C-alpha cells in the first residue's frame, strides 16, 4: 500500500522537477510515511518498481539513455492519464519516442505545419500515436481531446473538433513536445497535460556518463556490476519457476499412498536458487566496496565530463558561433571510449581510466578549437585546465588565487595607497598593492625593495620564462601552485605576456603538447572520413576576406570524389542546390553550398530537411559561409563548425 | 498522507518560485490524477501479488493434505 502510494505520488507529480528536486520530494514523502508508520519498502528503487525487464531491454534497444532520470521519464511516458508534454532541449526524447513507437508507425507533425489538422484527423481515424515537435504556438483545437470529452452515442466514440465530429480510436495517443526548455505555459496547459522533463542537468549528465563509462570501458566488469542487474534477472526467474514447477508436481493426484516421493529433493535446488539470489544481494552488499568503487573510480571522470559539457554550452555567451549540442559531446565521448588507438595495447584498469580522461580532455579541446577563433583557444584551454585541476584530488582548490586573478580590477584603491615604488609605473604600483592583499603576497613589497635582478627581469623580452621567487609559503608548493602564482605575478607585472604565460600554465596543467595539434593545418580528410556523420553537415565559417573552397576542393580531388559546387545567389541556386543534394543523398557523392549566409530562412529549411533525410554513408554536405549573426542557431547546433 | 503530499508539492513550487527558477502551477487536477494512478497501481499490484498468494495458500493446504497422507 505505501509503496504504491509513493509510486503514484512520484508518477503524477515530479514530472517537471529535476533530479535533485525529485529526490527531495521522494525523501519528504518517505519521511512523512515513516512518521505515520505506513510500512513502505525502502530497498526498492522507483525505476524498478514500475518497470519490467522486457520493457527495460526494449527501451535500451530503443536508445534510452541509461540515466535514471530518463528511465523515470520513460516510466511516466508509458503509464499516464493525461497526454504528456515532453521537454527535450537535448533532443533524445524525440528519437526515443520514434524508436519506441516505430511499430505503431508514429507520424511526425509540427504545429506550424498547415497539414497538422489533417495529420491529427488521420491519427484519430486510424488510431496512431502522434507527435508534435513544437507546442509553444499552441493551437486550441486539442482542448477537447486533452479534456477527453467523449460522447458515447450508440457504439461510437465521437470527438467534437471545431465544427466537425470525428470518431475516436482507443489506440490513438497524442504526444506533445517542446524544444525550448525556457518557455512558459498558461495554467490551463499545465492543468490539462503532464510534464516529462528531459533537461540534461549536471546530475543527469553526470549519471549518464558514469553509466556509459561503466558499460563501455570495464565491459566484463560491467557485467560484474550487472551482477546486481542479474541478481533479480535470469537468476530469480529460475527460483520462482522452479517453485511453480514444484507446485505443478506437488500433488498430481497420482501414486496415492506411495512412500516414494523424492520430488522433495528439488526443494534443495529451490533453496540453492533462493540462496543464489540472496547471495547476489549480499554481493550488492559487498558493493560497499565493489560496485560503489567501480563507480567512484570513474566519478571524477563523469564529473569532469559534466563540467566540460556545461562549459561547452556556456561558451555560446562569448560568441554566437560557438553553438554545440549534446550529441556533439556524446560523439566526443564515444570517440574517446571507442575507436581510440591509445588503448589498443593497454589493459591495466586504473591506467586505462587515466589515459581515457587524458584523451577525453585532448579530444574535447581538439574538436572544440577547430570551430573557435584563434583568439579564444587559450580561453577554452584555461577552462579545461581549471576543470582538470578541480578534478585531481592532490592539489588545493585554489579558489582565492583564481578569484583574485579574475576580479583584481574590481578592487578600489586610493591615491595614498600607492607607495610610489621606484622602478615601477603607477599602474604597476596599483597592481602590486592590489595583489599584495593575498596572504601569500603580503611581504611582496619587501621583495621588490630588496631584489636587484628586478630591473632586467621586468624589461626582459620574455619575463614569464624566468619568473623570480617572490611569494612566501611555509611549505614547498606544487608545480601547479607555482604556475598559478607566477601567472598572477605576470598578470600584475607584465600583462603583455599574460597570453604566453597562460599558454605555459595550460602546458603545465594539461601537457606541453596540448595545443601542438592547433599549429598544424586542419586534417580535413580524416575529419570528413570518420568521426562525422553523413547527416551532420560540415560548416566552414570563414571571416571576411577569406574562402574555404580551396581546402575542400583539394580534399575532394585527392579523395577522387565527384563534388557538385553551387552558389546561393537566387531561386535558381535554391533549385540547383536542392536537386544536387537530392541526387547526392542516394548516389553518395559530395555537394558544396557556397556563401550560404545570404539566405537565413532557406538555411533553416535546409536544416529541417537534413534532419528528415537519410544520407548515404559517403554523403558529405559542406556549407562554406560568412561569419555573421544572420545564420540560424539551429544549423550551427546541428552541424560541425570549422572557422 | 496523500493530502500532505499535495501540500508539500505546493510548498516546493512556492520555494522554487522564491528561488527564481521556472515553476509550473499545480492544479487539483494533478491531485485527481495522483489518486487515479494510485487506484490503478494498487489494483494491478494487489491483483498480481494476491493471485500468487492464493496459489501459495492452495499449496499450503495441499501441504496439509500431504501431512495427513504421511499421517495415515
Amino acid at each position: 500500500a505505501g509503496d504504491c502510494l509513493l509510486s503514484a505520488a512520484f508518477i503524477a507529480y515530479a514530472g517537471y522537477f529535476d533530479q535533485q528536486m525529485r529526490q527531495n520530494l521522494f525523501t519528504t514523502w518517505s519521511h512523512h510515511l515513516q512518521q505515520a508508520n505506513i510500512q513502505f519498502r525502502t530497498d526498492i528503487a522507483r525505476t524498478e518498481y514500475l518497470s519490467n525487464a522486457d520493457e527495460r531491454l526494449r527501451w535500451q534497444a530503443s536508445s534510452l539513455p541509461a540515466d535514471d532520470l530518463c528511465t523515470e521519464n520513460a516510466i511516466m511516458l508509458k503509464r499516464f492519464n493525461r497526454y504528456p508534454l515532453i521537454i527535450d532541449p537535448s533532443g533524445q526524447a524525440t528519437e526515443f519516442i520514434m524508436n519506441e513507437y516505430k511499430d505503431r508507425k508514429i507520424t511526425r507533425t509540427s504545429f506550424l505545419d498547415d497539414a497538422f489538422r489533417k495529420n491529427l484527423e488521420s491519427a484519430l481515424r486510424f488510431g496512431n500515436p502522434l507527435l508534435v515537435q513544437d507546442v509553444e504556438s499552441y493551437d486550441p483545437v486539442l482542448n477537447p481531446v486533452l479534456n477527453r470529452e467523449v460522447r458515447r452515442t450508440g457504439g461510437r466514440v465521437l470527438i467534437t473538433l471545431g465544427d466537425q465530429d470525428i470518431d475516436l480510436s482507443p489506440s490513438f495517443v497524442i504526444f506533445l513536445s517542446t524544444r525550448d526548455p525556457t518557455v512558459e505555459f498558461p495554467p490551463d496547459l499545465c492543468s490539462r497535460v503532464t510534464f516529462v522533463n528531459f533537461t540534461v542537468t549536471r546530475s543527469s549528465l553526470q549519471s549518464q556518463c558514469l553509466n556509459e563509462v561503466l558499460k563501455a570501458e570495464r565491459p566484463d566488469v560491467d557485467e560484474k556490476r550487472s551482477d546486481l542487474l542479474k541478481l533479480q534477472g535470469e537468476f530469480q526467474l529460475r527460483l520462482r519457476q522452479l517453485e511453480k514447477s514444484l507446485l505443478q508436481a506437488l500433488n498430481e493426484v497420482k501414486g496415492r499412498i506411495l512412500d516414494d516421493d523424492t520430488i522433495i529433493t528439488t526443494l534443495e535446488n529451490l533453496k540453492r536458487e533462493a540462496a543464489e539470489v540472496t547471495r547476489k544481494v549480499e554481493e550488492t552488499d559487498i558493493v560497499m566496496q565493489e560496485v560503489e568503487t567501480v563507480s567512484q573510480q570513474y566519478l571524477p571522470l563523469s564529473t569532469a565530463c559534466s563540467s566540460i559539457y556545461f562549459t561547452m554550452e556556456s561558451l555560446k555567451q562569448i560568441h554566437f558561433l560557438y553553438q554545440y549540442s549534446l550529441q556533439f559531446f556524446l560523439d566526443i565521448y564515444h570517440n574517446v571510449l571507442y575507436e581510440n588507438p591509445n588503448l589498443k595495447g593497454v589493459t591495466d584498469h586504473t591506467q586505462r581510466l587515466s589515459i581515457i580522461t587524458k584523451d577525453l580532455f585532448q579530444v574535447a579541446f581538439n574538436r572544440v578549437a577547430r570551430g573557435m577563433l584563434h583568439q579564444d583557444h587559450i580561453t577554452f584551454a584555461m577552462l579545461l585546465a581549471r576543470i582538470k585541476l578541480k578534478g585531481t584530488v592532490g592539489e588545493p582548490t585554489y579558489d582565492a588565487e583564481f578569484q583574485h586573478f579574475l576580479r583584481g580590477n574590481e578592487i578600489v584603491l586610493s591615491a595614498g595607497s600607492t607607495p610610489r615604488i621606484q622602478g615601477l609605473t603607477v599602474e604597476q604600483a596599483e597592481a602590486v598593492v592590489r595583489l599584495s592583499c593575498l596572504p601569500a603576497f603580503k611581504d611582496l613589497i619587501a621583495k621588490v625593495q630588496a631584489d636587484e635582478q628586478f630591473g632586467i627581469w621586468l624589461d626582459s623580452s620574455s619575463p614569464e620564462q624566468t619568473v623570480p621567487y617572490l611569494w612566501s609559503e611555509e611549505t614547498p608548493a606544487t608545480p601547479i601552485g607555482q604556475a598559478i602564482h607566477r601567472l598572477l605575478l605576470i598578470q600584475a607585472f607584465r600583462p603583455d605576456r599574460l597570453l604566453a604565460m597562460a599558454h605555459m600554465f595550460v602546458s603545465t596543467n594539461l601537457g606541453e603538447s596540448f595545443m601542438s595539434i592547433m599549429e598544424q593545418p586542419l586534417d580535413l580528410t580524416h575529419i570528413v572520413g570518420t568521426e562525422v556523420k553523413p547527416n551532420t553537415p560540415v560548416l566552414m565559417c570563414s571571416v571576411p576576406g577569406y574562402d574555404a573552397s580551396g581546402h575542400v576542393e583539394d580534399l575532394a580531388a585527392e579523395q577522387n570524389t565527384q563534388i557538385t559546387s553551387i552558389a546561393i545567389g537566387s531561386a535558381e541556386g535554391f533549385n540547383q542546390a536542392d536537386k544536387a543534394i537530392n541526387t547526392a543523398v542516394k548516389s553518395g557523392r559530395w555537394v558544396m553550398l557556397k556563401n550560404v549566409h545570404l539566405a537565413p530562412g532557406w538555411l533553416m529549411q535546409l536544416e529541417k530537411k537534413l534532419h528528415s533525410l537519410q544520407p548515404h554513408a559517403c554523403f558529405r554536405l559542406f556549407l562554406t559561409m560568412e561569419i555573421n549573426p544572420k545564420v540560424p542557431v539551429n544549423l550551427l547546433r546541428a552541424g560541425r563548425i570549422f572557422v | 498522507s496523500c493530502v500532505f503530499v499535495h501540500q508539500t508539492l505546493h510548498q516546493a513550487n512556492a520555494r522554487l518560485a522564491k528561488r527564481g527558477g521556472r515553476t509550473m502551477a499545480i492544479t487539483p487536477r494533478h491531485y485527481l490524477d495522483f489518486i487515479n494512478h494510485y487506484a490503478n497501481l494498487f489494483h494491478e499490484k494487489r491483483s498480481e501479488l494476491e493471485e500468487q498468494q492464493m496459489h501459495l495458500n492452495v499449496g499450503l493446504r495441499k501441504i496439509k493434505e500431504t501431512v495427513d497422507q504421511v499421517e495415515e
